[PDB]
RNA sequence: UUGACCUCAAAUCAGGUAGGAGUACCCGCUGAACUUAAGCAUAUCAAUAAGCGGAGGAAAAGAAACCAACCGGGAUUGC
RNA sequence: AUAUUGGCGAGAGACCGAUAGCGAACAAGUACAGUGAUGGAAAGAUGAAAAGAACUUUGAAAAGAGAGUGAAAAAGUACGUGAAAUUGUUGAAAGGGAAGGGCAUUUGAUCAGACA
RNA sequence: GUCGAAUUUGGGUAUAGGGGCGAAAGACUAAUCGAACCAUCUAGUAGCUGGUUCCUGCCGAAGUUUCCCUCAGGAUAGCAG
RNA sequence: CGUGGAGGUCAGUGACGAAGCCUAGACCGUAAGGUCGGGUCGAACGGCCUCUAGUGCAGAUCUUGGUGGUAGUAGCAAAUAUUCAAAUGAGAACUUUGAAGACUGAAGUGGGGAAAGGUUCCACGUCAACAGCAGUUGGACGUGGGUUAGUCGAUCCUAAGAGAUGGGGAAGCUCCGUUUCAAAGGCCUGAUUUUAUGCAGGCCACCAUCGAAAGGGAAUCCGGUUAAGAUUCCGGAACCUGG
RNA sequence: AAACUUUCAACAACGGAUCUCUUGGUUCUCGCAUCGAUGAAGAACGCAGCGAAAUGCGAUACGUAAUGUGAAUUGCAGAAUUCCGUGAAUCAUCGAAUCUUUGAACGCACAUUGCGCCCCUUGGUAUUCCAGGGGGCAUGCCUGUUUGAGCGUCAUUU
């Protein structure tokens, strides 16, 4: 049995230009 | 009940002492209560086993029965007799492991340092 | 079988370099015969000779010097009573039982006196 | 443990990351990085509001209110109504209270104690005792409270030669001398009409 | 291009075997362990690392010494040997 | 020239001693900020945490350059 | 006289009872992660005794079916007791774009009471 | 795009966190940079968000007064038990 | 009403089955719940009077663990490509051999090394797990075998640099500094024929040490050999250093 | 009408809750004072008839000596005189020893199993070269010894 996998996120979505 | 500071009355730490006791410890604790007419002729009760014992059986499944002790199996806290065995299936025999609590000394297994012993617990030796 | 302890004592520091060498030579051939069977209990009887020789050895030359250093100071450190660090660096009994001469007339004088108060 | 639960060093993710914001143990590689701590709610953090020694173990209770209800309980020694209640088998007994001769203090062996009680009428209440041996229910067995059985006589002298040591073996059955007069024999769980055997000096002596 | 592609660059060792430890802290290039602090003479060790001493505290290893000092301290640092009795 | 004295060196000189560990408690140095003040700077947290030096079974303190203003108390420590 | 979460040797509890209690009741500061400082688990229970299933048969084998051991294999080294989510088989019932609920009765199933 | 160099690159070595380094983007400094990572102070603070575990019975509101760097908060009076 | 534990009591229940669990089976209470029958189970538990608390969960993008629908679904499509027969085996699109067709086209999918890995190397046996199909095969599992040097490297030298000593700072952990404000040493010997290395002259002042398996550097080649090793083994033929 | 879906029960699965156990933890009280240059704490590498780890030990290596206890150890194998006895044992006790390479670590160094010097001794026809064996060579400081240095300084010679 290998180490549990580290938690990964998501790629956090792509940024609304912001005024 | 208890009156020394001492001894403890604990539950955890008796049950650690017996089961975590060395070899030499654990001689007393196998000791098995001589025959009527062994303590009448000697004048004590109980002594320790040895391999040369000729032993008898008065509880358990094996009640009735007697034999020669074959080996003082200190390990497990029993004790194996020559001629109790149990047959297994297969045809080979496994002997029976037997508690000295639950046995009974009919003749004792006499030498130098028995005899001292028995004179040491007020024995008389006939 | 192995050697005791007590039989060897017995024996000059010849004999017991000679019996040391037979032993030696002994466990040479158990450790021949061992790759070519199954089991050799009989090689820790051997062993355990050597070991007890061994240490009747180093304990005749120990107390050979012993005796050459007796009754005299400068004894070797291995041979000196260790017993701690800190009880070595400690006054001995006759520093610590120092009292200067003033005191002693005090103490000879006027020791703490015995009584009791009933009458 | 003062330091139980916070032997780590959890920190918050924050949010953000579509998990609960408690602290979280960081690392990798082990199963516990990642797992919340430092919560009640939590596997293998500290409990809300830890057990401190600085509790108050020890009630004070007035003086003169402690002896209050001590003399209260060795009134509750008086007539069978209240002795009956509580328990005791004390119907087939010449009276209460019961004043038996001072000869009870100098005896030393149990079994001639023991013969002593019987004549007296405790008989019965002996064998309440060692047949009402019950293993304890609760889990203080392995806590050094393993067994449970009831109470039986209370004997009060005035002055000990022997009648202790005599009678420490019987169970159920306690001795006291009129000087303490324990409250917490003379009415066992808060139940007032102890079943008490007093001697000829100790009745006397409780003037 | 700092990711997988950067990882591939790791051939080399910052750290090594340290001679008193023994844990691969001995950096190479500044010459110390950053373990236990060899070669200063004092083992390194800190308060806030209350769970690093414990890793690395007396009771741990073999206590090759400490083991029987208890035994001759209960006997008053005995020196000779029991004599012999009797059976 | 020779022999002292003083100071300063040398030796794998004769015999010793210091290091490090542990550090709950003890003796000192050094020394914050979060926090509280519904802000905040004095203050508070705190003469604390971290950092460093040095001991023992206890340590420290200790036989008044003291307390007192009394019909005077009488080393230190602790409650 | 005073202090004492360390060390050694003891005695106890209205404390916790294996997600609790020390991180660790187990080869635990172990496995493992990180260059490193450091981070750091999971994991106790067959039976009184292995008596741990000889032997027969099917199968390449694993195993199955008999037999056998035991008080109990509804204790078979996936082993005390074995809940729920979830799943299979069997039985019963219902179902025209949800299901479930409340009041009332029909029908079916099932249960109960009392013989002056 | 560039491709004989202000070139590319290995090994060794130097510079360490209010510091380093930067042909200068607030870039890089172990997938972390308008102040890295680790542990501790720390269970930091929050007038803010979420949650807050059995039954039945009886009674039963307030968003208003005054003051506060008071306006998503308190004190105080009122209402209620 | 219910839960863990405590005092008292019911001389309470229990291996002739305690606790727990299951039970569109039954009874009591408005309810919190309590009780009984049946099944399973194997060793302790309850009523009442009081005490005590780490005492009651559906939620907190709760914690830990386990399991679903989605779902036999998405998918297992880069690197031109496989085919026939035989052998082995319970089993072959994938193993082995032969044959055929192809590719890497020598800046290679060839032959060697450095960093790194650590037995992956080789043989035999095995196919539960792993090789996201398969497997008789394997860098897998099990059991053993294997690395032979005066000449190849390390070792030695110094580079950028690192860093003691003498000293000077700093409460201190330690910092500065490297020939530095120092009384900072061994070298050729010759005298001795009491004995081992005293003493006689002359010299040299460089003044720790660490720092490169790609820099500097004393010296080996050919043929043969192992299942796996060789400029290392064997055979032959050389060279260097020290004495 | 089946299939399918849903509900319930029985039995079998999945999963490990509940109950029952505890050689552990936690807290409180009491007693005691004991590390190291006579080489500590810690680390590395090894040691068993068949062992990986834990535990124990150090080339005398799951131990030797000594003392007590008085017949085992045990998974298998083994040994047999160790059995009315200076004696079985993974026993207890423990005062004698061993104690590899390291580590405050101490000949100099150390990412090297690197490089020396001194004494005694042995071998190679060898005081010098090479090798084997045994014992040594760190720093600061104190006391003493010995050898010195300085027109610092005193006295006395021809
Ligand atoms: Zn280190």
């Amino acid at each position: 049995p290998r180490p549990r996998p580290r938690p990964r996120p998501r790629p956090r979505p792509r940024p609304r230009p912001r005024p | 009940a208890k009156q020394s500071l001492d001894v403890s009355s604990d539950r955890r730490k008796a049950r650690k002492a017996y089961f975590t006791a060395p070899s030499s410890q654990r001689r007393v604790l196998l000791s098995a209560p001589l025959s009527k007419e062994l303590r009448a002729q000697y004048g004590i009760k109980a002594l320790p086993i040895r391999r040369d014992d000729e032993v008898l059986v008065v509880r358990g499944s094996k009640k009735g029965q007697e034999g020669k002790i074959s080996s003082v199996y200190r390990l497990k806290f029993a004790v194996q007799v020559d001629k109790v065995t149990k047959e297994k299936v297969n045809g080979a025999s496994v002997p029976i492991n037997l508690h000295p609590s639950k046995l009974v000394i009919t003749k004792l297994h006499l030498d130098k340092d028995r005899k001292a012993l028995i004179q040491r617990k007020g024995g008389k030796l006939e | 079988a192995g050697v005791k302890a007590y039989e060897l004592r017995t024996k000059s520091k010849e004999q017991l370099a000679s019996q040391l060498v037979d032993l030696k030579k002994e466990l040479a051939e158990l450790k021949v015969q061992k790759l070519s069977r199954p089991s050799l209990p009989k090689i820790k009887t051997v062993r355990k000779s050597i070991a007890c020789v061994l240490t009747v050895i180093n304990e005749q030359q120990r107390e050979a010097v012993r005796q050459l250093y007796k009754g005299k100071k400068y004894q070797p450190k291995d041979l000196r009573a260790k017993k701690t660090r800190a009880l070595r660096r400690a006054l001995t009994k006759f520093e610590a039982s120092q009292v200067t001469e003033k005191q002693r007339k005090k103490q000879i004088a006027f020791p703490q006196r015995k009584y009791a108060i009933k009458a | 443990s003062e330091k139980a639960g916070h032997q780590t060093s959890a920190e918050s993710w924050g949010t953000g990351r579509a998990v609960a914001r408690i602290p979280r143990v960081g690392g990798g590689g082990t199963g516990r990085s990642g797992q919340g701590a430092f919560g009640n709610m939590c596997r293998g953090g500290r409990m809300f509001a830890p057990t401190k020694t600085w509790r108050k173990w020890n009630v004070k209770v007035n003086h003169n209110e402690k002896r209050y209800a001590t003399a209260s309980a060795i009134a509750a020694t008086a007539v069978a109504s209240l002795v009956l209640a509580r328990g005791h088998r004390v119907e087939k007994i010449p009276e209460i209270p019961l004043v038996v001769s001072t000869d009870l203090e100098s005896i030393q062996k149990t079994k001639e104690a023991v013969a002593a009680l019987k004549a007296v009428g405790a008989h019965s209440d002996l064998l309440k005792v060692l047949k009402s041996k019950k293993l304890r229910a609760g889990k203080g067995k392995y806590r050094n409270r393993r067994w449970t059985q009831r109470r039986g006589p209370l004997v009060v002298y005035a002055e000990d030669n022997g009648i202790v040591k005599a009678l420490r073996n019987v169970p159920g059955v306690e001795t006291a001398n009129v000087a303490s007069l324990n409250l917490l024999q003379l009415a066992p769980g808060a139940h007032l009409g102890r079943f008490v055997i007093w001697t000829e000096a100790a009745f006397t002596k409780l003037d | 291009g700092k990711g997988t592609p950067s990882f591939g660059k790791r051939h080399n060792k910052s750290h090594t075997l340290c001679n008193r430890c023994g844990r691969r802290s001995f950096h190479v290039q500044k010459k110390t362990c950053s373990s236990c602090g060899y070669p200063a003479a004092k083992t390194r060790s800190y308060n806030w690392g209350a769970k690093a001493k414990r890793r690395h505290t007396t009771g741990t290893g073999r206590m090759r010494y400490l083991k029987h000092v208890s035994r001759r301290f209960k006997n008053g640092f005995q020196t000779g040997s029991a004599s012999k009795a009797s059976a």
